[PDB]
């Protein structure tokens, strides 16, 4: 799986979005677009997370 | 470095 960490919280605005804390790991899913990604939690949910907020993990 | 705005969405099919 492919993995990125949080640089910054994002509460979200939209019902797609996934909301994330500063320092979480979020597994990506797929990429509909360059900077919105379909990602998924620890927790199993899933929706949109802005890339330009997240940083590789490895 | 800071804090980037956040992105456009383009919304396409």
């Amino acid at each position: 799986a492919e993995y990125v960490r949080a640089l910054f919280d994002f509460n979200g605005n939209d019902e797609e979005d996934l909301p994330f804390k500063k320092g979480d790991i979020l597994r990506i899913r797929d990429k509909p677009e360059e900077q919105w990604w379909n990602a998924e939690d620890s927790e199993g949910k899933r929706g949109m997370i802005p890339v330009p907020y997240v940083e590789k993990y490895r | 470095y800071g804090r980037p705005p956040l992105p456009p969405k383009q919304k396409r099919k």
